[PDB]
RNA sequence: GCGCACCGCGCGCAGGGGGGCCGGCGCGGCAUCUGGGAAGACUCCUAAGGCGCAAGGGAAUACCCCGUGCGCCGGGGG
């Protein structure tokens, strides 16, 4: 991932960072995606998964 | 009111003149850097009363400005709220003693 | 709830109105052949619909929903013919409609009046409201502001020829209008004349007589002679 | 037109005419385009509607000037006599404005209106 | 075969998005909603996607935004999260007519969410739910003329034969 | 390679690496009237004058940017020789604006500012009366 | 007290309880806006004791983004008293006066506008103010007066615009010096009053990265405006 | 990596980087739900009476009580 800033305390200092999404695509927010399926299952819960398991 | 209203305003101004000496006299700064490397070089290269006296004096004194200020708004609201319990037709604004709001619903027709 | 309700003068069908307010109300259609619900009228507001009432002929109904919205409603077509505006005013909460030889194609009903919340009190011509295609700002016969309190009856001489309105809130508010010159009387009612805190009107068919009814319950009679 | 923060949203405006009528019930709201131009000047006001529908726009395009200067948002209402109704006065004022003091629930909302225009714009 | 190219305008997360149809004959232009509300409006002329401008964002904050479909050339139809359907023209940018819709009255939550809208090619526009209806909008007035009741759960997608005499709803 | 440039005084023609030719012009008003002249993209007689060659189109290009002037002066048939637009000539129209301190004494060794800033207050004057007060 | 700062053409006054920015004036004996001016003389003038020769204009923090960013702590300008920038968005001509006072006669400095009272009195300050030069024009349109403008070293860009960034950069590509600079403006509130300012300010530093610039700093101005960033950046360097 | 044991692990200390992202803090959202304000004028708005303004007298004296003058609302009645 990305460096972390260096603050002084007062400034900061960063590097500027665009060398992750080249040319394939972007990478989505995590977030958005979750609140999409929150949209979806506002309330309603899921069934047992599967069967007879631990 | 007249009268509140323009020491008010006076005031006012006064507020403004103050705070702006106040801030002339005294994560916030960003330094982008294209690697580590250089983030290191700026690192190393930043590796390489009187004051005090007169800003306390200056906060009190726009401190004391903030309060005479807020004690003219206060005094504005008040004797607009006396000038609503005081309309020659009932009007809506302000607290009784008794803690209720008034509050008339019509129309001044 | 099927608090509010109000019945075709052609007697067949009946319009309630469902309590549910979310964006906008709607009032559902209801055969009285058959007491079955056979339509569902929607409109847009800010908290539903706030009065509404059936045109003479029946076919259409005309829904006064809050923040002033005037959805007309077809019947035949069972789809919205328009949508106007009361001329600015802050949430309608009565209207009411009566007349003669209004345009045919929106019921043939004439005089449209529309009250606020504010008070002031709107009468429309629906002559005058066609631009089918809708005058979407008709500039009203007149806005009256005799009233100084949100109105709660709106009601019209069966013959499209007087008009009511009074507010609830305060003793006394009850104005008659009339029409179709829509100047408000001065003669009637006076200071003295026992109205009370009016909450309910009523004329006659024949509209000979008037009745009234305040907050203590108790009904007041008025014969209407020119 | 000149009205180019105009706000025709129906439900911001309906948000916008019963703020201004909560707030004329708290007496800290100004009717009219003189007393408008008397608060902003007075630095006190902290929002201020206005009318487009005005027939000589002219008497009323002197506030925005005013308010650029001094930083307070402005924005539009399409209808002169609901804003006038609104108040509560029966005649079509154009121009009110709305300010602040301490601690009031009125002014969390002035906040949030204003944050809304600010948004519109 | 890959990403030829990207483009992003200062907004939150793009939801849903379309092009404007044919009436002009090489001007013409991507519209997307976003979460946060703003309606943003890309260009692509020749062989470019660029983030032109912002036509409008919604008043509130919590109107989120989930379908899109064009009515016409001028006139784009989205479905919003406050259970809303706004009708808005692109050109001026302005705010045609706010359709709305009621309380999902079998769930809690109260809000419903339209799901999908899209548009007859004779104008009236239908527009699957959250409570799985389906509305037919008369598109004169923009407003409702049928609900019809189809899914248990929430309609997912609608489509439309190009004549305009077969929908499909997928719940 | 006929090019197109066009400054407050006058123009010029780098056609061969180097510079080819030139004209120049000062203080007059039909110097804000050739400020409207390539505002729409008209006919100018310092065009017309500079693109009156005598044998033919030789090779059917003008490098002008401007999308504009270029299909205007494609419209005008006064010497039929065709334009093109700016081809992204970025490089090409700053590079000729940054070195044209090579470019002075070429044609007009002096400095126009002084023509420049009197032509920037007539129009703004222009468009200030335009929007009159 | 007066000293040039670190920044050459500025000038810090100092006494017992202020320090001032301030510049000398271009035409002295003379206020633009109602701002202060002190007259210093060099010594050498001790019999007569006569302050004449320099008239600096006392500069305000609270009408100028730019050296509202020095006083921040800005390192630095990238003009000089002989530069050439281009001003974007000349706000009342006053910020724009400073830096003409700063650059000097053998610098000089083109300021753009839009609107039209901004335009009235720019010209009327530009009518004593000479090595201004003010074009009232759109400035998305720069190829209206790309016939007026040369190339140039520094912009200055304060434009109260959704597509500031885009402004920028095609006036830059027209205008800028390789190795340009920019000092420029941002107004979170004025870009999207939604999102973090912060986010959004550095939303606009990656546009203007991939508008083939250099970040180099970028600081906040919150002793003096309120949601607003200066940004110094270089230009293919 | 320094001093302590050169018959040893280890300890006192400087800090380089990355990590469990374990646990807290901060910021954002959040279809629901709790709570609280404001709130619909059919809804409560204290009751057949309030309330204000100025005076006058009396006080645990920061606080309040009380019936002289002007207004403003209300009920009843009509």
């Amino acid at each position: 991932k990305n460096p972390k800033d260096k603050r002084v305390g007062s400034t900061a200092y960063r590097v500027v960072s665009n060398g992750g999404d080249p040319r394939l695509a972007p990478k989505a927010k995590k977030q958005s995606l979750n609140l999409k399926q929150a949209l979806l299952r506002r309330d309603r819960v899921a069934k047992p998964r599967g069967g007879f398991f631990v | 009111l007249g009268y509140v209203r323009t020491m008010r305003n006076i005031a006012a101004k006064e507020l403004k003149e103050l705070e702006e000496r106040y801030v002339l006299a005294g994560p916030k700064k960003i330094v982008f850097f294209e690697g580590v490397e250089e983030r290191q070089q700026a690192l190393e290269k930043q590796k390489a009363r009187r004051k005090q006296l007169v800003l306390e004096k200056l906060a009190r004194k726009v401190k004391a400005a903030r309060k005479k200020l807020k004690a003219l708004a206060d005094a504005e609201y008040e004797l607009e709220l006396q000038q609503a319990k005081m309309a020659k037709t009932a009007t809506s604004g302000g607290f009784t003693k008794s803690g209720r709001r008034i509050k008339v619903r019509e129309r001044k027709r | 709830t099927m608090e509010r309700f109000r019945v075709s003068p052609c007697g067949r069908y009946m319009a309630l109105v469902a309590s549910d307010k979310k964006g906008g109300g709607m009032l559902n259609i209801i055969n009285v052949g058959t007491m079955q619900w056979i339509a569902q009228a929607r409109i847009d507001g800010r908290h539903g619909v706030a009065d509404f009432a059936w045109w003479s002929d029946g076919n259409g109904l005309t829904i006064a929903g809050r923040d002033g919205q005037v959805t007309e409603w077809s019947m035949i077509t069972r789809r919205t013919v328009g949508i106007w505006r009361d001329e600015g005013s802050i949430g309608g909460t009565v209207m009411a409609l009566g007349g003669r030889n209004g345009p045919a194609e929106l019921g043939g009903d004439r005089w449209v009046a529309i009250g606020s919340n504010s008070g002031i009190l709107n009468v429309y011509d629906r002559n005058d409201l066609i631009e089918i295609r809708i005058k979407k700002y008709p500039t009203p016969t007149r806005v009256f502001e005799q009233l100084t309190t949100s109105i709660s009856v709106v009601a019209f001489s069966p013959d499209g020829q007087l008009l009511a309105f009074g507010s609830q809130h305060k003793k006394d508010a009850l104005r008659l209008v009339h029409l179709p010159s829509c100047t408000v009387y001065r003669n009637w009612p006076t200071e003295q004349t026992p109205l009370g805190r009016v909450t309910a009107i009523a004329f006659s068919s024949k509209s000979d007589v008037l009745a009234v009814g305040n907050d203590v319950g108790r009904v007041r009679l008025w014969e209407i002679r020119g | 037109s000149a009205a180019w923060p105009k706000a025709e949203d129906p439900a911001l405006v309906q948000e916008l005419l019963d703020c201004v009528q909560q707030a004329s019930h708290y007496r800290q709201l100004k009717k009219g385009a003189n007393e408008t131009t008397k608060s902003v000047n007075r630095g006190t006001s902290e929002l201020v509607i206005l009318a487009a529908d005005t027939q000589p726009l002219s008497i009323v395009l002197h506030i925005p000037l005013i308010c650029e200067e001094k930083n307070v948002p402005y924005v539009y209402v399409p209808s002169k006599v609901a804003l006038g109704r609104a108040c509560g006065v029966s005649r079509a004022v154009i121009a009110v404005s709305l300010t602040s003091n301490e601690a009031s629930d009125l002014n969390s909302k002035i906040r949030a209106l204003r944050d809304k225009v600010e948004r519109l714009a | 075969a890959r990403a030829k190219k990207h483009a992003s305008g200062q907004h939150g997360e793009i939801w849903c998005f379309g092009v404007q149809p044919l009436p002009a004959a090489q001007n013409r232009k991507l519209v997307a909603g976003t979460v946060d509300g703003n309606l943003v409006l890309y260009s692509i002329e020749d062989g470019d996607l660029k983030f032109q401008k912002t036509l409008t964002r919604t008043p509130s904050k919590k109107t989120k935004f989930v379908s899109i479909a064009f009515q016409s050339h001028n006139i784009v139809i989205v479905g919003c999260s406050n259970s809303t359907i706004c009708a808005y023209d692109v050109r001026t940018g302005t705010m045609l007519r706010q359709m709305t819709l009621g309380t999902d009255l079998t769930g809690g939550s109260k809000n419903i969410i339209v799901w999908a809208v899209k548009c007859l090619p004779n104008g009236d526009i239908v527009s699957g739910d959250s409570t799985g209806q389906v509305c037919i909008w008369d598109g004169k007035t923009y407003t409702q003329a049928q609900r019809i009741q189809s899914h248990t759960q929430d309609v997912l997608c609608l489509s439309v034969s190009a004549d305009g005499s077969k929908i499909i709803s997928g719940g | 390679l006929f090019i197109l440039t066009e400054t407050s005084a006058g123009y010029a023609l780098f056609k061969a690496i180097k510079y080819k030719e030139f004209a120049k012009f000062d203080s007059a008003a039909i110097a804000v009237e050739e400020a409207s002249g390539i505002l729409e993209g008209k006919v100018t007689p310092k065009l017309a004058s500079l693109l009156n060659e005598l044998k033919d189109e030789k090779k059917v290009t003008l490098a002008v940017h401007d999308t504009k002037l270029s299909n205007s002066i494609t419209k005008l048939p006064g010497i039929n020789i065709k334009p093109i637009s700016g081809s992204m000539t970025d490089d090409l129209f700053r590079a000729i604006r940054q070195h044209l301190y090579n470019l002075i004494p070429g044609m007009e060794p002096s400095n126009f500012d002084e023509m420049n800033l009197g032509l920037a207050h007539s129009l703004s004057r222009h468009k200030l009366k335009f929007s009159p007060e | 007290i007066v000293e040039p700062h670190r920044h050459k053409g500025v000038f810090v006054a100092r006494g017992g309880k202020e320090d001032l920015l301030c510049t000398a004036n271009l035409v002295p004996g003379e206020s633009v806006y109602g701002e202060k001016r002190i007259s210093v003389e060099t010594p050498g003038s001790g019999p007569d004791a006569v302050a004449t020769k320099t008239e600096y204009r006392i500069w305000n923090p609270f009408r100028s983004k730019l050296a509202a960013g020095i006083l921040g702590g800005l390192e630095t300008i990238y003009m000089k008293p002989g530069s050439k920038v281009l001003y974007l968005g000349a706000a009342s001509g006053t910020s724009v006066s400073h830096v003409a006072d700063i650059v000097g006669p053998t610098g000089a400095v083109y300021a753009v506008e839009f609107s039209h009272r901004s335009g009235r009195d720019l010209i009327n300050m530009a009518t004593r103010r000479t090595n201004v030069i003010p074009i009232v024009e759109d400035a998305r349109k720069p190829m209206a007066y790309r016939m007026l403008v040369p190339m140039v070293d520094v912009i200055f860009a304060d434009v109260a615009q959704p597509d500031q960034a885009r402004i920028v950069g095609i006036n830059a590509r027209l205008f800028l010096k390789q190795g340009g600079g920019l000092l420029i403006s941002i107004k979170a509130s004025c870009i999207d009053s939604t999102a973090p300012p912060e986010q959004v300010f550095a939303s606009e530093v990656q546009k203007l990265r991939e508008d083939k610039f250099f970040p180099k700093e970028q600081l906040t101005l919150e002793p003096y405006e309120r949601d607003h960033a200066m940004v110094s950046c270089v230009y293919l360097q």
